């Protein structure tokens, strides 16, 4: 071997990665990403442990190996040799006991609590018991470094046991608690305090924990209390996630930490952040354990002067005011106005007659804050509110009218339409007037921002009767400032004026047609002198307006100048925030030229590719780095585990997604003319199925997929079946490993759809073996999941809240099964009887959902899936029957009218597919859906289904198996029980056997001289239900000629026809006209 | 969707 010589080069490497010159750091770098991630771990680990060796490099590859085992842990240690594995956990725990330097013996306790927390099982418990020995033998240690790396490695991950409450349960309070009370130490206090917080935090519904924890909170809130008069927000960071994932833990002392947290918020010593944190939990409580709070009204009372004095220290979004109004507003939320409008009501009253503005100024946004919580308690206050309000469009300082502006904006928000309908005269003059009338341009355009707010939540009826003034002072504020952007290139109020004008034209629809030509030109002399970037925005609310006035205009109003727009649009990128306009306007343009829109595909079809492949920015490391990226605005964070956090630029995500649901559009609108462009999407929709940043990406990915297939269709087959391998290895991927229920049943539905295109031969072997394992992976999670609901419905830390998530999952494991569902039919039907060997490994997952004492969604999903195995899989399905035979006759009498509807349609389905081997139970069905049939409040809305599927099953036992039942006798009951409406399929099945019963040559149907004529005209003149479709169905041709024939017999004609009511004999008439 |  070349070990050493490897390790020495591996050494020369980590020194080129600290090079100051980033020639040689990106020649590194580039190097060391490409030797294998199971080297790398030998490499990293040696490096580490050679104490004689360069200090920085040491640090490097601690760093390196801690970002390691977080970011694939999975490609680098199960593949690894078993003594490669025995030396690496070994290894780790010399390093920390050998360690000297605290900076390095940190680090090595973050990589051994990371290599820790893969090395747990499923079943619960640790499979590296020499980390959790070094752990327990530690804390007793004399070495205080040893006592601080065990407390290192817990704080990192507190899960290292399996046995945690077990036996080990008092050692790690007594540990936590000689910690916390040591103050001949100064990190270790802080450092145990924040272990506690972590520990509590991994036992989220740990009732009898929390209570036995409970002794540890009272030295919890003395370290909030510590840390922060020495500049340290970390146990401070530590309570704030207490009171959001885990507040029960707070109970025992909940006053202690509210009045804590109340100091700390109203201490002037401490900093904004400091301030803020502490605010936040009082705040968090409130939408967490509101209950739990509106218990200590008195806490809650004294929260409101605090909030108020952060709203007047004026002097941006990490601000005091905008903390101080965001707080007021989401707690107003959290407790309810009835609670909250009481305590703030007379406080904002006083600081709107205060002489300071600042107060003023407060009043008004404290005023706007409280609208969304308070709003049903305010309702009989609004008219003075208004009225108080509209006089701060006067008031002498100009931020006070901002604000008075603000108002009013938010008031059409919160008390929407109610708002509009009462205020609409005083509100537009008073708008009007401050955006015309006042010589302040920022007060014109804070007014031209309330006055979007008014109309966008006003509806079209409120708008129409004052629309005329409305768009007459627009046009001569548009037409003014327009003047403005010629000579001096002024834009502020403008911007707002083009969104006023877009607004108002969105809301108006057909009525803005008489105001096109009054906006238009305007409008397109505005897009033209906006060729300088300062004027990007305006040139981007610019297009948005006028899009926005085709669109409510229609396509025959805009054709005039749809080509002009479309030209000067694409002129904007020629001739250079504006990317989401853009994209939005082509939207926009598609929506009103319908087809026509084909022919600017090839010049848009660029730019919508690049924004649909815009790559985040990844982001990691570990504890203050959340907080120092706040000032972008657009960076977003999650914090995970070991307080390392991962985080994502915000920034392109909405854009991202805007486009790829722009793509989804123009392949099922413009289907024809977007098969030029299929190979590209195939090939970006595709890896954006694994798009974890946005949920809407990975729905749009899944949404493509069948559309892009119906564009592939008309080339050939043969590049339909290379479409479709581009992406039938990634959705099934994507349907094992998808974490979202609602992304997961696209993911679901779209494989679905796939296969319904693609036909019989359109899975390979592996394709289906790895399809097999992920769907009964999906059913045993079906069924774990409902055990654990059951327990946690027993539990201590039960309640309303537990309750109401328990439902959401329960909904969401339902929606997920009816996916199971409809992926298999896909499967059975191009399948058929092929598929029954592949079937057999879902047999004992399927058979269990129609267990008696399984929910009756089970049951349903469970008999819609039997039902496909019948109609589809038959005559081989009589193999299974042993299975669904017998639960499918007995379960047309269920009490769920979802369950009877699945029954009786498998026994209708027997009838017509299933073979000879059924006759006897095809038997037995009919009295037991007779039964049904006739059983009181049959045809109610909750049974009509089930009922009309066991009519149509009846009817399928007497037309396919005529020899298992009295046709003769069963026929007149029959008729009666017609006609079906509601389940348009079976509506066509019966009208097909009643028109097979009437063609007969011995025509019983019609009765002893043709006395169910009358009755057979009224089933077929309820065609005024649509049950039967002029068009695609044969059946209706069919009825009409039975109904034809009847003319040749004057007197039955008269009479059949006299019996119906004029809506019937004009249905009559519809369908023979038709048909 | 509907569903049987
Ligand atoms: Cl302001
Ligand atoms: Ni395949
Ligand atoms: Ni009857």
């Amino acid at each position: 071997a070349m070990a050493a010589a490897e390790q020495q080069q591996f050494y020369l490497l980590l020194g080129n990665l600290l090079s100051p010159d980033n020639v040689v750091r990106k020649q590194a770098e580039e190097t060391y990403e490409n030797i294998p991630g199971q080297s790398k771990i030998t490499f990293l680990l040696q490096a580490i442990r050679n104490t004689t060796a360069a200090e920085e490099a040491r640090q490097m590859a601690a760093v390196l190996l801690r970002r390691l085992l977080s970011s694939a842990f999975d490609e680098v240690y199960p593949a690894l040799p078993s003594d490669v594995q025995t030396a690496i956990k070994s290894e780790l725990l010399m390093i920390i006991q050998m360690e000297t330097q605290s900076s390095m013996r940190k680090k090595v306790c973050d990589i051994a609590a990371e290599l820790a927390r893969n090395l747990i099982d499923e079943d619960g418990n640790n499979q590296w018991p020499e980390g959790l020995k070094f752990l327990f033998d530690s804390v007793s240690s004399q070495n205080v470094g040893l006592r601080e790396a065990a407390l290192h490695i817990f704080w990192n991950f507190p899960g290292i046991f399996g046995n945690q409450q077990q036996h080990y349960l008092d050692v790690i309070k007594r540990m936590l608690v000689q910690c916390m009370q040591d103050q001949e130490h100064p990190s270790i206090r802080t450092l145990s305090a924040r272990a506690t917080a972590a520990f509590i935090l991994a036992n989220e519904h740990n009732v009898a924990l929390f209570k036995h924890f409970a002794d540890l909170l009272p030295g919890f809130l003395q370290a909030v209390n510590d840390s922060c008069y020495q500049n340290d927000d970390s146990v401070l960071k530590s309570l704030v996630e207490i009171a959001d994932t885990v507040p029960k833990y707070l109970r025992p002392h909940l006053e202690a930490t509210l009045q804590l947290s109340l100091k700390l918020c109203g201490d002037t010593s401490l900093n904004n952040m400091q301030r803020q944190l502490a605010l936040e939990v009082i705040v968090t409580l409130s939408e967490t354990a509101a209950a739990m709070l509106r218990k200590h009204t008195n806490i809650v009372a004294q929260t409101i002067p605090q909030m108020l004095a952060m709203m007047v220290d004026l002097e941006d979004f990490d601000s005091n005011a905008v903390a101080g109004e965001s707080a007021l507003d989401r707690m107003a939320c959290g407790l309810g106005g009835k609670l909250v409008l009481p305590m703030i009501k007379e406080h904002i009253m006083q600081m709107l007659q205060n002489p300071d503005w600042k107060y003023r100024h407060a009043g008004l946004m404290a005023l706007s804050a409280i609208g969304e919580g308070c709003h049903q308690q305010m309702e009989g206050i609004l008219n003075e509110i208004v009225n108080f309000v509209l006089l701060f469009l006067q008031d002498p300082h100009p931020r006070v009218r901002y604000a008075a502006c603000n108002a009013v904006g938010q008031m059409a928000t919160d008390f929407a339409p109610g708002f509009q309908k009462k205020f609409h005269e005083k509100v537009i003059a008073a708008l009007l007037q401050t955006m015309e009338d006042q010589g302040n341009q920022r007060v014109q355009a804070h007014a031209a921002a309330a006055l979007i707010n008014f109309t966008e939540d006003c509806p079209k009826s409120l708008l129409i009767p004052y629309l005329d003034n409305l768009v007459k002072h627009l046009h001569s504020i548009m037409v003014l400032k327009l003047q403005e952007l010629i000579q001096k290139g002024t834009k502020l109020v403008l911007e707002q004026v083009v969104t006023s004008i877009a607004s108002v034209a969105d809301t108006a629809e057909e009525k803005f047609v008489p105001y096109y030509d009054l906006f238009m030109p305007s409008l397109k002399h505005i897009v033209e002198n906006a060729v300088q970037k300062e004027l990007r925005l305006l040139r981007g609310k610019t297009i948005e307006c006028i899009s926005l006035i085709g669109l409510a205009v229609g396509k025959e109003k805009f054709m005039q100048d749809a080509s002009d727009v479309m030209q000067l649009l694409l002129k904007t990128q020629t001739d250079f925030p504006q990317i989401s306009y853009m994209i939005s306007a082509w939207a926009r343009m598609c929506k009103i030229l319908g087809k026509e829109f084909q022919q600017y595909l090839p010049v848009v079809m660029g730019p919508l590719m690049k924004t649909a492949s815009i790559k985040p920015e990844v982001a990691l490391l570990d504890t203050q780095d959340m907080e120092n990226m706040s000032d972008d605005d657009g960076w977003e964070f999650v914090n995970l585990g070991d307080q390392q956090s991962f985080g994502i630029k915000t920034a392109g995500l909405e854009e991202k997604s805007t486009a790829c649901q722009m793509l989804v559009c123009y392949a099922k609108e413009l289907k024809e003319g977007f098969v030029e462009y299929t190979e590209q999407v195939v090939k970006l929709m595709v890896p954006l199925l694994k798009f974890y940043f946005h949920d809407g990406v990975r729905v749009a990915a899944a949404e493509s997929m069948p559309l892009l297939l119906e564009c592939a269709r008309v080339r050939g087959p043969e590049y339909l079946t290379q479409m479709w391998h581009f992406m039938c290895d990634a959705l099934i991927k994507a349907i094992g490993t998808e974490p979202d229920s609602d992304v997961l049943s696209e993911i679901m539905h779209s494989f679905a759809k796939c296969i319904e295109v693609m036909g019989d031969g359109c899975l390979n072997n592996e394709h289906f073996e790895e399809l097999g394992g992920i769907l009964k992976a999906k059913l045993e999670e079906h069924f774990k999941n409902q055990e654990l609901r059951q327990v946690k419905r027993q539990d201590e830390d039960y309640d309303e809240q537990v309750e109401e998530s328990l439902q959401d999952e329960d909904d969401n494991d339902v929606y997920i099964l009816t996916k199971v569902s409809d992926i298999l039919h896909s499967i059975f039907s191009s399948y058929k009887e092929k598929v029954l060997p592949w079937f057999e490994q879902l047999l004992p997952l399927i058979v269990n959902l129609i267990c008696p004492h399984r929910p009756w969604p089970d049951r349903q999903w469970g008999l819609c899936i039997f039902d496909d195995v019948i109609e589809h899989c038959s005559p081989a399905s009589f193999k299974y029957a042993e299975y669904f035979l017998r639960p499918m006759l007995q379960y047309v009498c269920d009490n769920s009218p979802e369950v009877r509807q699945a029954a009786a349609y498998g026994l209708g389905v027997m009838a017509q597919y299933g073979g000879d081997n059924y006759r006897p139970f095809c038997t037995e069905a009919l009295p037991l859906l007779v039964r049904v049939i006739q059983s009181a409040d049959s045809k109610t809305k909750e049974n009509v289904n089930a009922t009309e599927n066991c009519i149509s099953a009846v009817g399928k036992i007497m037309k396919f198996k005529p020899d298992c039942v009295n046709v003769e006798e069963v026929l007149p009951h029959w008729l009666s029980w017609l006609p079906l409406h509601e389940d348009k399929e079976e509506a066509v099945q019966t009208f097909n056997y009643l028109c097979d019963l009437i063609e007969s040559n011995h025509p019983i149907v019609l009765g002893p001289n043709n006395t169910n004529l009358p009755k057979i005209f009224s089933i077929i003149a309820e065609g005024e239900m649509h049950e039967a479709i002029k068009h695609e169905d044969p059946c209706a041709k069919r009825l009409a000629n039975v109904v034809r024939q009847v003319q040749t017999s004057g007197g039955l004609w008269t009479e059949c026809i006299a019996q119906l009511s004029p809506e019937q004999q004009a249905a009559i008439q519809e369908l023979l006209n038709s048909a | 969707f509907r569903v049987r």
